[PDB]
């Protein structure tokens, strides 16, 4: 042999960007959280985009022998354990069979959260027990709008720039596809007097302290620096520290230039 | 500096669409040639010119019913507003109280995917003729801010001079900005879809990464029997190669398998030059393939017109057409 069966097409419900809470207790948190980060599709996602998700995973709880999903019904939902044990058994003619157990922990699709896929075995419910749903579309949603809010507009930041005034807006969107983040934590040095300057970043949420051995200069959410590192890359004019818990956007510049070219080359166009 | 007429050639097209150009009852239903969703491919006798067609069959409900109709007329608006050698051409488009109707140029050599896994693999050389008109018809789509977001083997045919014919535009889109919709075909999603990053046409070249390993390799590069594990080996982008691969190859794969966007071939400053100009391309003659005056490695070994031995058999089910029209509001725009 079956090298020779096609592979066909898979889709998921549409969004363009262009509320939901449930519960739970500090415990039940931590523990689901731990339980998804392994997972594909949530080994990525910052925090509050996970945290989002948390906040949207629903709980469902089970009566004995309760047929908490049966194969071939269907999938948009992907569900963690909490409490419980659980037989696992397909049909797959034909034989019944018991194949394995979950003991108060594991999870089961995820798949479901891409496009639709019709769950393979059915799961009873061995004892009393209660888990945690997430629809696909609530959750590609979240993630959704997150990204898209989350992305444009970074970008009253990107175009914030004196050095980037001159962009065309595919250009800005290629930089946006790739602009990378890091949290710094107060106290934390961000650039150093001497070395290579190799990127320029712009604070996202908390504030930066530039400084040559005296302040010269403070930069809170919105502003850019080391931004020279695009014209120049002659050693660090001065150092960058963080002010209490900051979070800024940092872009490499070579590779900015594999992208655009030399940043110059853009400041000459008008 | 021709091209830019294409542009115009297409908008023209574009916010004016061929709407409702024939009916059901002057082909004759000869034989079917692929299923979908829902569905069918037919062979078709047109009665008056005798000439050959193949009819997409498609059900507003089914269709409807999978959240589908966008990429419906998306597929058709697209579709007809077009113009490219190895972009399959539409003839008549129409619809009835059931189905659409999509009648393209019959192209009767058959799936890539078809000769691929019959003949196990591709000559570089014959690989890379292939890949050439890929190539070349993304770049036209891009230009138009079109991608095509659907690539696979089982995606283009061969016509009877050995060429090639892109064939299913159901996920085609314009876009300016950056769209979301996370679609394609397992083996081939390019990471920031797999991950709901959004995307534009970095996707489309991806995908061609993908297609060229299948092709010389003879199968994909991320591979397994549970999806998900698919898509983890994805999303990391680590590949192996077969021993058999000139340098060459494995280079330009590993430029379009680049899961880091600034570093990804077509994506880049110089965009798809950094393509024609790879070393890998050296001896293609991008201005002669274009034209068609390249030979072709293989040629579909067809008898007669209407002639379907390239093509699989399916159990004929008869079309049946509801005494009343159904989700006629949804698919006007049509
Ligand atoms: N113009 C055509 N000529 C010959 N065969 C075709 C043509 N268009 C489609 N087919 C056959 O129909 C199959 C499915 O068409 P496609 O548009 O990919 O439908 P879907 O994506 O809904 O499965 C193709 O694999 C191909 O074998
Ligand atoms: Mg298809
Ligand atoms: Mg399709």
């Amino acid at each position: 042999i079956n090298r020779f069966t096609r592979r066909a097409s898979v889709c998921a419900e549409a969004y363009n960007p262009d509320r939901i809470i449930h519960p739970k207790t500090d415990d039940q948190r931590n523990r689901l959280q731990e339980a998804c980060k392994d997972i594909l599709l949530f080994k990525n996602l910052d925090p509050e985009q996970m945290s989002q998700v948390l906040d949207a995973m629903f709980e469902k709880l089970v009566k004995e022998g309760e047929h908490v999903i049966d194969q071939g019904d269907d999938g948009d939902n992907f569900y963690v354990i909490d409490r419980g044990t659980f037989d696992i058994y397909v049909k797959c003619d034909g034989v019944g069979r018991c194949v394995g157990n979950y003991d108060n922990r594991g999870s089961f699709g995820e798949l479901a959260l891409m496009y639709n896929t019709p769950k393979a075995a059915t799961i009873t419910a061995t004892s009393p027990g209660a888990l945690w749903g997430l629809d696909r579309v609530t959750f590609r949603r979240i993630i959704v709008k997150n990204n898209a809010k989350k992305r444009k507009m970074y970008e009253s930041f990107i175009e914030s720039l004196p050095f980037l005034k001159s962009l065309e807006v595919s250009e800005r969107l290629k930089v946006v596809d790739v602009i990378g983040t890091k949290v710094y934590n107060d106290g934390e040095q961000i650039i150093a007097q001497g070395d290579l300057a190799d990127s320029f970043f712009i604070v996202e949420s908390g504030e930066v302290k530039i400084t040559m051995k005296v302040e010269i200069a403070r930069c809170f959410r919105g502003q850019y620096f080391g931004e020279l590192a695009l014209v120049t890359n002659k050693p660090r004019a001065a150092s960058a520290h963080a002010i209490g818990t900051v979070k800024c956007l940092a872009m490499d510049v070579q590779a900015f230039e594999r992208l655009l070219g030399p940043c110059m080359e853009i400041m000459k166009r008008n | 500096e021709f091209l830019a007429k294409a542009k115009e050639d297409f908008l023209k097209k574009w916010e004016t669409p061929s709407q409702n150009t024939a009916q059901l009852d002057q082909f004759d239903r000869i034989k079917t040639l692929g299923t979908g969703s829902f569905g069918r491919v037919m062979l078709v006798k047109h009665k008056e010119s005798g000439n050959h067609y193949a009819m997409k069959i498609l059900d507003k409900q089914k269709v409807v019913k999978l959240k589908q109709i966008e990429h419906t007329l998306n597929e058709k608006r697209i579709l007809q507003a077009v113009n490219f050698p190895f972009l399959v051409k539409l003839e008549f488009s129409f619809k009835d109280n059931s189905n659409l109707y999509m009648v393209m140029e019959y192209v009767a050599g058959g799936e890539m995917f078809s000769h691929l896994r019959r003949i196990g693999r591709f000559s570089e050389p014959h690989a890379r003729f292939y890949a050439a008109q890929i190539v070349l018809t993304f770049e036209y789509l891009h230009s138009l801010d079109l991608i095509y977001r659907d690539l696979k083997p089982e995606n283009l045919l061969i016509d009877q001079q050995g060429y090639i014919q892109v064939t299913d535009f159901g996920f085609a889109k314009r876009v300016k900005g950056r769209t979301w919709t996370l679609c394609g075909t397992p083996e081939y999603l390019a990471p920031e879809i797999i991950l709901s990053k959004g995307y534009n046409k970095a996707v489309d070249w991806w995908a061609l990464g993908v297609l060229i390993y299948e092709m010389a390799a003879g199968y994909p590069p991320f591979f397994a029997d549970q999806p998900i594990q698919i898509y983890e080996k994805i999303v990391s982008g680590k590949v192996r190669f077969p021993s058999h691969f000139s340098s060459d190859l494995k280079d330009l794969l590993r430029n379009l398998l680049q899961v880091d966007l600034t570093k990804r071939f077509g994506n880049l400053k110089n965009g798809v030059n950094d393509i024609k100009n790879h070393k890998w391309f050296a001896t293609t003659d991008w201005i002669a393939i274009y034209q068609r005056k390249v030979e072709a490695p293989f040629i579909p070994k067809f008898k007669g017109p209407g002639d379907t031995s390239n093509f699989d058999d399916y159990e004929e089910e008869e079309i049946r057409v509801s005494i009343n029209e159904k989700c006629g509001k949804e698919f006007t725009e049509f």
